[PDB]
């Protein structure tokens, strides 16, 4: 299957009570396994996946202090908006910064992403070209002809092309264990009678890798979203996820229905109906 | 561990190319390459960087190999003023390293190109008092050499090229000077 | 844009100095190097925005570098030795893109152990020989500047009162009057050429000027000599047809 | 300020046995911005030795992070998730449920 | 490994 890296930054200014709040994390897949919180103790870059502590310290040394330089960079950028949008320090405000990397099933590029948030609105993204820009506002109009004076496509396409094609790659080959896997979905039933007259069949899928994943319930083999409930796909905590689609039915018509289930460590989508 | 390798020392004919080159041995083809100039006591000067694609600019070009494992700086045509030391330097920046790692360089010396020969010493009094005296070596061409003597006493100075503007006429010199009597002019770049 | 000061500076060996750079403004990372003569220059350290993030392993302890504003940065060498004479290149960078790492002017220091070693330049200037004029019709002034330390000087020539670039070359860098000894003086050479009826024309005049930077103001000074302080000093000549 | 609900759910690691080693997860999801109180309740009451993910986000810039903790449920425990935000005006509670 | 010259906006 394909596989990507992705690189998230979060810096939140919390005017007066100190420095702004920044969060950087790095994901394989679903994997974590890099941190970096400018409010901890270590000051480092850490480890969070046993497969990356292989890597020596001029690693650990490099990471932390990029990482460190966005930190700097994300500070200036919160004061660089309020400027641009003419903003009072009072208030709180968030940014957001994603980039990383696409490898089809050959492990060869697939795409690049450098996009950019503002208080949970897209601000600045480079387009799939890895060539030129996407502003939103007048603001990020202002950043677009800052970042093309500059040429920061150049490299970053590099990087996004090179560096993190080649690094994916050998994550994938250190940490094959964890990242090649694909652990299928362990999947049952459950039934709770609300009451007399009606009854709730809970269509479970537990202990699954990666996230990705499709539950649907169908009323004598014909899809139904009316009355249904998907929660949020979330993590088990271990490495795995869990998903659950439920349905509340009039109770004698059990057997009616079916939840079909979609993994890509299935074979074929294994379909559920009441014992 | 990003470093570079370059020739230490490169003469060049005024007016002609200057083709200096640069092995980026250990540096990462994803990185900036960049080239600086510098003569005695003064800042390093910019002059290119390098990615991928060549480049050119109003100071100079730069053609960078498939591989881009070697560069090659090229000032069209020479003048007199582009004699300095030339440093090619490479980014370790995809490591966590914002330093560059300079080499000794390459000391491009460009010969200006003498029309008429005419090698000669002279002697000059001494301005406002004194009987003190110094030998002038002129006229000659770029080919010519010069030493330190060896009297403690005698000082010979690096040859250095002048330039009359005003009359298209360039010539080499190379001055002489000692505490003694006993000296001569004749003798001071005759042992050469 | 990047601004250095001061240009020159001699200190006595125990004693305490700082530097100071204005880098380009809107430029994020600045940086210090250094540079002995005839090397490549040597990182020291790099700020992004006013956060040192790489020191150099060889150089710091007593070296000391902030950036408090994110704009402006000092270094400061407390109890200086002989060893820290170079000359400190400031640098700029605009932090993203090609981010371009520009140079400043430099701070050339000199640590000594005695201030005695000091002194200005004896400059003198030469008249053009007589059998030069009539082999080429063309006259060579010589200009010598002996017996100054360090080799701290900027040389010029004047013509008639204004400061001249053509007809003149300056040897490339100073030569030691004994290159053998610990901190040698050092001496200075530069030749201004004219057509022969320029000389021989007795209206002109013809000046050599060399610049020389040595002890500030307030530097302890308790010697018999004139203290070698910052200074000009000339050798002047007149047109002469006989 | 696109401002949006946290979205929360309170579940076991493992299959939930009546004295048995288990953890306890609380995952709150779609919401902004980061700020955000969360605190799992025995008995109405906060427990201690409580570790959170790393803040990240998903494709639409909302962020996600899982609070949880070791624990051992016997047949009695009330166990719960209080929940503040900005988008709350009061704090949620979402109880843990053995089939939920 | 991340991108190291992360652009100011």
């Amino acid at each position: 299957g394909s596989h990507s890296m992705r690189y998230f930054f979060t810096s939140v200014s919390r005017p007066g009570r100190g420095e702004p709040r920044f969060i950087a994390v790095g994901y394989v897949d679903d994997t974590q396994f890099v941190r970096f919180d400018s409010d901890a103790a270590s000051q480092r870059m850490e480890p969070r996946a046993p497969w990356i502590e292989q890597e020596g310290p001029e690693y650990w040394d490099g990471e932390t202090r990029k990482v460190k330089a966005h930190s700097q960079t994300h500070r200036v950028d919160l004061g660089t908006l309020r400027g641009y949008y003419n903003q009072s320090e009072a208030g709180s405000h968030t940014v957001q910064r994603m980039y990383g990397c696409d490898v089809g099933s050959d492990w060869r590029f697939l795409r690049g992403y450098h996009q950019y948030a503002y208080d949970g609105k897209d601000y600045i993204a480079l387009k799939e070209d890895l060539r030129s820009w996407t502003a939103a506002d007048m603001a990020a109009q202002t950043t677009k002809h800052k970042w093309e004076a500059a040429h920061v496509a150049e490299q970053l396409r590099a990087y996004l092309e090179g560096t993190c094609v080649e690094w994916l790659r050998r994550y994938l080959e250190n940490g094959k264990e964890t990242l090649q896997r694909t652990d299928a979905p362990k999947t049952h039933m459950t039934h709770h009678a609300v009451s007399d007259h009606e009854a709730t069949l809970r269509c479970w899928a537990l202990s699954f890798y990666p996230a990705e994943i499709t539950l649907t319930w169908q009323r004598d083999g014909e899809d139904q979203t009316q009355d249904t409930e998907l929660v949020e796909t979330r993590p088990a905590g271990d490495g795995t996820f869990q998903k659950w689609a439920a349905v509340v039915v009039p109770s004698g018509q059990e057997q009616r229905y079916t939840c079909h289930v979609q993994h890509e460590g299935l074979p074929k989508p294994l379909t559920l109906r009441w014992e | 561990d990003a470093k570079t390798t370059q020739p230490p020392s490169m003469d060049c004919a005024e007016g002609r190319a200057a083709n200096l080159p640069c092995n980026h041995s250990t540096v990462d083809p994803n990185e900036y390459v960049y080239w600086y100039r510098q003569i005695h006591s003064q800042g390093p000067q910019y002059i290119i960087h390098g990615l991928k694609n060549n480049e050119t600019n109003e100071m100079a070009s730069l053609i960078i190999t498939e591989d881009r494992k070697s560069s090659t700086l090229i000032l069209p045509h020479a003048t007199l003023r582009d004699t300095a030391v030339y440093y090619c330097i490479g980014g370790g920046t995809t490591s966590g390293t914002y330093k560059y790692i300079f080499g000794t360089g390459t000391r491009l010396k460009v010969l200006a190109n003498i029309q008429n020969p005419d090698p000669a010493v002279y002697q000059l009094r001494d301005s406002k008092s004194s009987d003190k005296s110094v030998c002038l070596f002129t006229d000659f061409d770029s080919q010519t050499n010069v030493s330190q003597s060896k009297d403690s006493d005698v000082y010979i100075t690096d040859k250095c090229v002048l330039d009359m503007r005003s009359m298209d006429f360039k010539s080499n010199s190379a001055v002489a000077w000692s505490n003694k009597s006993d000296f001569a002019c004749a003798n001071a770049f005759n042992n050469s | 844009g990047v601004s250095q000061d001061p240009r020159h500076k001699i200190t006595k060996r125990g004693q305490n100095v700082t530097f100071r750079c204005d880098p380009i403004s809107e430029h994020n990372r600045l940086y210090w190097y250094r540079q002995t003569l005839g090397q490549g220059p040597e990182f020291l350290t790099y700020f992004q925005n006013e956060a040192q993030l790489e020191k150099s392993r060889l150089l710091s302890d007593r070296f000391s570098a902030e950036r408090p504003k994110g704009s402006f940065s000092t270094l400061e060498i407390q109890r200086t030795e002989q060893g820290d004479s170079a000359m400190y290149l400031c640098a700029s960078s605009l932090g993203f893109g090609r981010d371009v790492m520009r140079f400043g002017p430099g701070t050339r220091l000199l640590v000594l152990e005695d201030l005695k070693n000091v002194f200005p330049p004896e400059v003198a200037v030469f008249e053009p020989s007589e059998a030069e004029i009539s082999h080429t019709q063309k006259a060579t002034l010589v200009c010598l500047a002996t017996g100054f330390y360090p080799d701290h000087v900027e040389l010029s020539w004047w013509v008639n009162g204004k400061e001249v670039h053509s007809g003149v070359c300056t040897d490339p860098q100073p030569l030691k009057e004994q290159p053998a000894l610990n901190d040698s003086r050092y001496a200075l050479s530069s030749r201004l050429r004219v057509s022969a009826t320029f000389w021989q024309d007795p209206r002109n005049h013809f000046r050599c000027q060399v610049q020389f930077y040595g002890l500030s103001e307030n530097d302890e000074w308790t010697q018999d000599r004139a203290k070698p302080v910052t200074q000009i000093v000339s050798a002047e000549t007149w047109g002469r047809a006989d | 300020m696109i401002q949006r609900t946290p979205k929360i759910q309170v579940y076991s690691r493992h299959p939930a046995e009546n004295g048995k080693s288990n953890f306890l997860n609380c995952y709150v999801s779609g919401f902004h911005p980061s700020d955000i109180e969360v605190d799992l309740l025995k008995n109405g009451e906060r427990i201690e030795k409580v570790e959170h993910s790393d803040l990240s986000f998903s494709k639409d810039w909302s962020f996600y992070l899982l609070y949880y903790t070791e624990f051992t449920p016997t047949e009695k425990d009330e166990y719960a998730c209080r929940v503040n935000h900005v988008t709350l005006s009061q704090p949620k509670i979402v109880k843990w449920d053995r089939d939920m | 490994r991340m991108f190291p010259n992360a652009p100011y906006l």
